RNA sequence: CUUGAGUCUCGUAGAGGGGGGUAGAAUUCCAGGUGUAGCGGUGAAAUGCGUAGAGAUCUGGAGGAAUACCGGUGGCGAAGGCGGCCCCCUGGACGAAGACUGACGCUCAGGUGCGAAAGCGUGGGGAGCAAACAGGAUUAGAUACCCUGGUAGUCCACGCCGUAAACGAUGUCGACUUGGAGGUUGUGCCCUUGAGGCGUGGCUUCCGGAGCUAACGCGUUAAGUCGACCGCCUGGGGAGUAC
């Protein structure tokens, strides 16, 4: 998560829809969450992760 | 100076380049004093969303240490050269060797 | 005629209306099917028991053409986005990938106000 | 979203996705923007989003 | 703000005594030195009214300051501005 | 002299600010294919758009504005207010050890600066929304609510106006006075030996105790008990109007 090749990892708090899932169906400590968020947006537009899965 | 990550993605048609390219960097970086400690050619790889066309580029990573107006220069000479798409380059990070 | 037998059919729901038109594959008409002109419309239209009709029109209208197996694209909340596909899985087609399109901008338009009745 | 999930039948399913956009994502917009309508139901539902 | 490595210059400069973060010498070159520099950072932009406000609340201290001297040991004030020029 | 306040060191989080690039989703428009008698809208309708082929469906292009999910009683800011991503310049806050300064502080009429939204001047910009305005509808009437359209404006750069239920309707600073659950953000420590167990700080919600209060309620972030300084109130209408 610490960054956004982590593609590995990372896909997995995104959603199918690529939508980034909140806290309250993960819980992965607020805290990390704002890196987390950055990370994935930053990267979808590395074409790392799908900005969605339409497009 | 001071450290950076920048990414670009090379058309794949055009991955003959992608080698010597990087040289022009290596050396922007010589008689700058800067260093490069990371290098992760990720070469061609599948694009998630298409980006004007093709769902493949060619990805390679960075990690400078030369000073911004150096690096500065790359982000220029990034855009005309159309050999290159989409790029990024962030700043220091605290420097990370090898990896990822 | 053609002979296409993979074909689509995206379904237009609007809280108004619906419109069912059966496209080929790379995305060509082959037959409309509209919850307004089905015999029906204003407070009787919209409603699923009837803006499906339509839909299911589409065979005595579109199965001229021969079609077998097939995918659907739903788009529009309109009071049919359902109902309007079980007609396909008992008119006879077959079924295959269902996914829903319906847009959804990322905050960038500004919708209009009214709405004071 | 999307669907395939063979075995020959026709259940429903077509509440996967569903409870994560349908006509509430879409009722969510539409009509003329908040502003500062949400600043006061959004933190006044939190009224409730405690007993 | 300044390079960790300038302030440690400036202050063996100023500072009253060898090495030392505190005296009015060594606080006010301290301030005007950024005052000096954040100049001409404003001489572009100049719409950020924010970043300015501190550039007064710096700024205030340094005539707020420089008058301790007077206030108290006059001798170095006169001697601490004929320094930056400060006040002319 | 050092506990107030301030500087140095190292780190910590954040939509703090200004500038410069860039990304993907969507609407509108334009273009081309497919295809045809409807679309759109409403309580219904009608205006409007359709056979000069719309709507839908697919392909290509232009442009403007806004940044879904995240996201939250979440965060930052003096206030106003501030959300995609990246870079540059830059303000404040906070914790850790000490080191240095040595009352250098608090408040502040006047004075100076910042000021939501609308509005104003000059030049640009214009997709969506929409004062004005024009139709359609409702009605006894309907200069409205509703529908179809739609100009200013909303966007940008510079300059101006300075107002708001500019609201916690609660001036700022400091000192104290039971506690309970949660949020968020530093830091010390415990088989760290777990997620975690124990501390100590910054900011923050809900509750409430003594007390305060006309009551509602406020209650260590007070409307409690004290102090320094400032702003203001003195029946309602006339009127925040007249000169
Ligand atoms: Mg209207
Ligand atoms: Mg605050
Ligand atoms: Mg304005
Ligand atoms: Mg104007
Ligand atoms: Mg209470």
């Amino acid at each position: 998560e610490i960054d956004y090749k982590d593609i590995a990892t990372l896909k997995n708090y995104i959603t199918e829809s690529g939508k980034i899932v909140p806290s309250r169906i993960t819980g992965t400590r607020a805290k990390y969450q704002r890196q987390l968020a950055r990370a994935i947006k930053r990267a979808r537009y590395l074409s790392l992760l799908p900005y969605t899965d339409r497009h | 100076m001071r450290h950076y990550e920048i990414v670009f993605m090379v058309h794949p048609d055009q991955s003959e380049q992608v080698p010597g390219m990087i040289e022009r960097y290596t050396a922007a970086i010589t008689g700058a004093e800067g260093k490069i400690h990371r290098l992760e050619d990720w070469g061609r790889r599948q694009l998630a969303y298409p980006i004007n066309k093709l769902h493949k580029a060619h990805y390679v990573l960075m990690n400078v240490e030369a000073p911004q107006e150096v690096i500065d220069e790359l982000e220029t000479t990034f855009r005309f050269n159309d050999a290159v798409i989409r790029s990024m380059v962030m700043r220091t990070k605290h420097a990370v060797t090898e990896a990822s | 005629r053609k002979q296409v037998s993979d074909g689509v059919a995206h379904i237009h729901a609007s809280f108004n209306n619906t419109i069912v038109t059966i496209t080929d594959r790379q995305g060509n008409a082959l037959g409309w099917a509209t919850a307004g002109g089905s015999g029906f419309r204003g407070s009787r239209k919209s409603t699923p028991f009837a803006a499906q009709v339509a839909a299911e029109r589409c065979a005595d209208a579109v199965k001229e053409y021969g079609i077998k197996n097939l995918e659907v694209m739903v788009k529009g909340p309109g009071p049919g986005r359902e109902s309007t596909i079980r007609a396909l899985n008992a008119a006879g087609f077959r079924i295959t990938n269902i996914t829903d399109v319906t847009p959804i901008p990322h905050n960038g338009c500004r919708p209009p106000k009214k709405r004071r009745v | 979203i999307k669907v395939r999930e063979n075995e020959p039948f026709d259940v429903a399913l077509r509440r996967f996705k569903r409870s994560c956009e349908k006509a509430g994502v879409l009722a969510e917009v539409r009509r003329r923007e908040f502003y500062e309508k949400p600043t006061t139901e959004r933190k006044r539902a939190k009224a409730s989003a405690v007993k | 703000s300044l390079s960790t490595e300038a302030t440690a210059k400036i202050v063996s400069e100023f500072g009253r005594d060898a090495n030392d973060t505190g005296s009015t010498e060594v606080q006010v070159a301290l301030l005007t030195a950024q005052i000096n520099h954040l100049q001409g950072h404003f001489a572009e932009h100049k719409k950020d009214h924010h970043s300015r406000r501190g550039l007064l609340r710096m700024v205030s201290q340094r005539r707020k300051l420089l008058d301790y001297l007077k206030r108290k040991d006059v001798a170095r004030y006169t001697r601490l501005i004929e320094r930056l020029g400060l006040r002319r």
